[PDB]
RNA sequence: UCAAAGCCGGUCUCAGUUCGGAUCGGGGUCUGCAACUCGACCCCGUGAAGUCGGAGUCGCUAGUAAUCGCAGAUCAGCAACGCU
């Protein structure tokens, strides 16, 4: 699971999940990628989850990239507790992804298991995706 | 330390004040002194500067000294020993390199005591 | 020690061994038992590989090691601590 | 040590030949001996990687042929995949139970490219029995990278 | 008029000298000694600043001048020192003063040094200033030798108008440093 | 530098004992800590101090196994 | 024609010293086929620890203890400061 080595504030406001996105909208690293259609928090389990999905649906070949870290803490409150007595501490890590965002990135001979491969990890992940490539 | 021939080695006779030095001792001394013209029962505060510049030129034309009397030393182990000979490796483990027992006492090159 | 009178002491047998390799420009190494034999500025390329006590031990002379007695490049005992 | 590796003198019998750990020389290939200064003769290949450092004390070197038939190996280790969740990493075991194998180059590591790579030992050093193993190591399925260790 | 020996040797036959190993275009390009300072960097005067009054003593018997009390910059807890306090001792040397410092340090101390195997030419910051250092200061006749109680070296620079060290170079084995062929 | 900062100088004369070299130059030692010892030297008079060693009288670079050994030593 | 301590004189003047002599570098001699491991001795140089020794402990009642040197056996040579 990724995490941060640090963050200068561990109790932050909830990323605002509005606008599409402007940086990341493309490839960049590989040839198949992808790309996000709806807002949404991705934490470190989903990404670990669709990577591994990715490198067993593939094995040794190719190459993978994770053009996201969740570096944005999300408290979570003591359960059997009221509300108050201050904010909670940070329990989940995740990655504000609007859409166009492109999240995870391959490079694989075929284009078929890399295809694949991706739609394991879309399942994985809570959000409506799409393949996209570096061609266009 | 800072001169060969020392203004002031020591105030005391010269037969012994030129023993202060990395190669001269008692019969060095005497016969400098000897092939000099200098008495070796007289101390150094009533040395003059001539006395001294023949005793310079007398033994940098003689004999060795000791920066580099010092450097032939270790020059010598170094290098003349080499790596990996036997004095060589008993110099490197520090040891008595000629023939000693290194059972029981071997201190002087051992060191003072490292009891287990 | 070993008076210059006397002159230098090398056995005949590893004197006859390398007396022949530089008259043939050949320089296989020499198998000799004895050590003992004190380096002579005849040999400083020809390989020894004198202890025969336990082990092989090669030994290339050189310029620095003349008159040295040869067994002094080949350690009979074996210490390396505790 | 002298007793199975070294008999390849022309010199004089008597050997206290050792094979350094720079590129396992014990194959029959064009290799030489350093008279290893303190510590015997260091057998190294052609090919070695600090074989230019030694060549640099040209001196301390002597013939060598070095064709001891009956004798051990150095031994070399290749590249091969686990996959690390439940299948495929114990095929390791499966090929092992095929093969008795020591421990060469061994590294785990999966935060990596698209591999739990957990580069395999192996205790094969034939010129033509390589590919059989190789054959036998090959049951993952992505099998890209095939070449052994150095 | 009295000028230094040095100097007046310099002006006379070093400039033209170094013209010709360096065909100068202007007379103003020529090499020059601007200054040399003396710095006596004395760490252990932290735990007791008493050491640094003959530090003082010493640079001041040898070079003509009261050296400036060098006060720390920075408070560093491995070599137990705070701000503020008596850390080196420097005295800067123009001039008549320099050259004449100069002529007294090349024709007496350096040959009066132990085991005097020469000063490295290599010793060059890359612009043609020189900087040495010695371990102690009897090698200068100026002190008594039997007042020296503590070992006290220096770190002698000579700043020049040189742009490289072989220029730099030039200029001290004119003036006659010992610099060893290496 | 100032008048009363300062130690004292004067022109004094470097005298070798090795080679008889004769320099002069301005020095601590001087009136205060000169070797007693005055000399004319130019259209003025110097106190001297003496060195035992000096640029033109040391040996540095300005002015200065083994077969051989075992050869000398075995014919 | 055997001593040494001793006696006389000179010097050193309380210091890690002209104490101490180890260790180490070099150069030698002698033995012996042969002194690397591994000899003794000599010369030049070096000049360590050691400032009279914790707990504790040993020998000795007179020609004794303490100190001084000498000889012998073994032995080519010596590691003998041991032993008699």
């Amino acid at each position: 699971m990724l995490i941060p080595r640090k963050v200068k504030h561990r109790k932050q406001h909830h990323p605002e999940q509005r606008g599409i996105a402007s940086g990341g909208t493309s490839v960049s690293f590989g040839d198949y990628g992808i790309q996000a259609l709806e807002h949404a928090y991705i934490t470190n389990r989903q990404i670990e989850s669709a990577r591994i999905a990715i490198n067993r649906h593939i094995k040794r070949g190719g190459k993978v990239w994770i053009n996201i870290f969740p570096d944005r803490p999300l408290t979570k409150k003591p359960a059997e507790t009221r509300m108050g007595s201050g904010k909670g501490s940070p329990e989940w890590w995740v990655a504000n992804v609007k859409p166009g965002r492109v999240l995870f990135e391959l490079s694989y001979p075929d284009e078929k298991t890399a295809r694949d491969a991706l739609t394991r990890a879309i399942h994985k992940l809570p959000i409506k995706a799409r393949i996209v490539t570096r061609e266009e | 330390a800072r001169l060969v021939g020392v203004d002031l080695p020591r105030d005391k006779r010269m037969e012994i004040a030129l023993t202060y030095i990395y190669g001269i001792g008692r019969t060095r001394s005497n016969e400098i002194l000897a092939a000099t013209g200098i008495d070796k029962n007289m101390r150094t505060k009533d040395l003059t500067d001539d006395q001294v510049t023949v005793l310079r030129d007398y033994i940098e034309g003689n004999l060795k000294v000791e920066g580099d009397l010092r450097r032939e030393v270790q020059a010598d182990i170094r290098r003349k020993i080499e790596i990996g000979c036997y004095q060589g490796l008993r110099h490197r483990r520090g040891l008595p390199v000629r023939g000693q027992r290194t059972k029981t006492n071997a201190r002087t090159r051992k060191g003072p005591k490292r009891t287990i | 020690p070993r008076s210059l009178k006397k002159g230098p002491f090398v056995d005949d047998h590893l004197l006859k061994k390398v007396d022949v390799q530089n008259e043939k420009n050949t320089k296989q190494v020499i198998k000799t038992w004895s050590r003992r034999s004190t380096i002579i500025p005849d040999f400083i390329g020809h390989t020894f590989a004198v202890h025969d006590g336990r082990k092989h031990v090669p030994v290339f002379v050189t310029e620095a090691m003349v008159g040295h007695k040869l067994g002094e490049f080949a350690p009979t005992r074996t210490f390396k601590g505790h | 040590s002298n007793d199975d590796t070294g008999v390849a003198v022309p010199g004089a019998p008597g050997v206290l030949t050792k094979l350094a750990k720079c590129c396992t020389p014990v194959p029959g290939d064009t290799i030489m001996g350093f008279v290893t200064r303190g510590g015997g003769v260091s057998v190294h290949r052609t090919d070695c990687t600090n074989a230019e450092s030694l060549q640099q004390q040209s001196e301390r070197i002597i013939e060598v042929n070095w064709a001891p038939s009956p004798s051990s190996v150095f031994l070399v280790a290749i590249q091969v995949e686990a996959l690390d969740r439940h299948r495929l990493l114990s095929d390791v075991t499966r090929v092992l139970a095929d093969e008795k194998v020591n421990i060469l180059s061994a590294s785990v590591t999966t935060s990596n490219d698209r591999v739990a790579i957990s580069r395999f030992t192996f205790e094969m050093g034939d010129p033509k029995h390589l590919g059989h193993l190789l054959s036998v190591v090959r049951n993952v399925e992505g099998v890209y990278d095939v070449y052994r260790v150095t | 008029k009295a000028l230094p020996r040095l100097k007046q040797r310099y002006r006379e036959e070093i400039r033209e000298a170094l013209q010709q190993e360096f065909n100068y275009a202007n007379v103003m390009q020529i090499p020059g000694v601007v200054k040399v300072v003396v710095n006596m960097g004395v760490g252990d005067a932290a735990r007791d600043a008493k050491l640094i009054n003959g530090a003082i003593n010493d640079l001041a018997l040898i070079t003509g001048q009261k050296p400036e009390v060098r006060r720390a910059r920075k408070s560093i807890a491995q070599f137990k020192l705070r701000e503020g306090m008596p850390i080196g001792a420097r005295v800067t040397l123009r001039g008549d003063r320099m050259w004449e410092f100069l002529d007294r340090l090349i024709s007496i101390a350096l040959p009066r040094i132990r085991d005097f195997r020469g000063l490295s030419p290599k010793q060059f910051d890359g612009t043609g200033n020189y900087t040495f250092g010695l371990n102690e200061q009897s090698m200068f006749h100026e002190i008594d030798v039997d007042s020296i109680d503590r070992p006290r070296g220096m770190d002698i620079t000579v700043v020049t108008t040189a742009t490289n060290d072989a220029e730099g170079r030039a200029l001290l084995r004119a003036l006659g440093f010992p610099f060893k062929e290496n | 530098m100032k008048p009363g900062i300062h130690p004292d100088y004067h022109p004094v004369v470097f005298q070798d004992a090795a080679t008889g070299a004769q320099f002069l130059t301005r020095s601590t030692a001087t009136s205060t800590r000169t070797i007693e010892w005055p000399t004319p030297s130019g259209p003025k008079t110097y106190p001297l101090i003496v060195v035992d060693v000096t640029s033109d009288s040391h040996p540095f670079w300005t002015g200065s196994g083994q077969v051989e050994k075992f050869r000398r030593r075995y014919g």
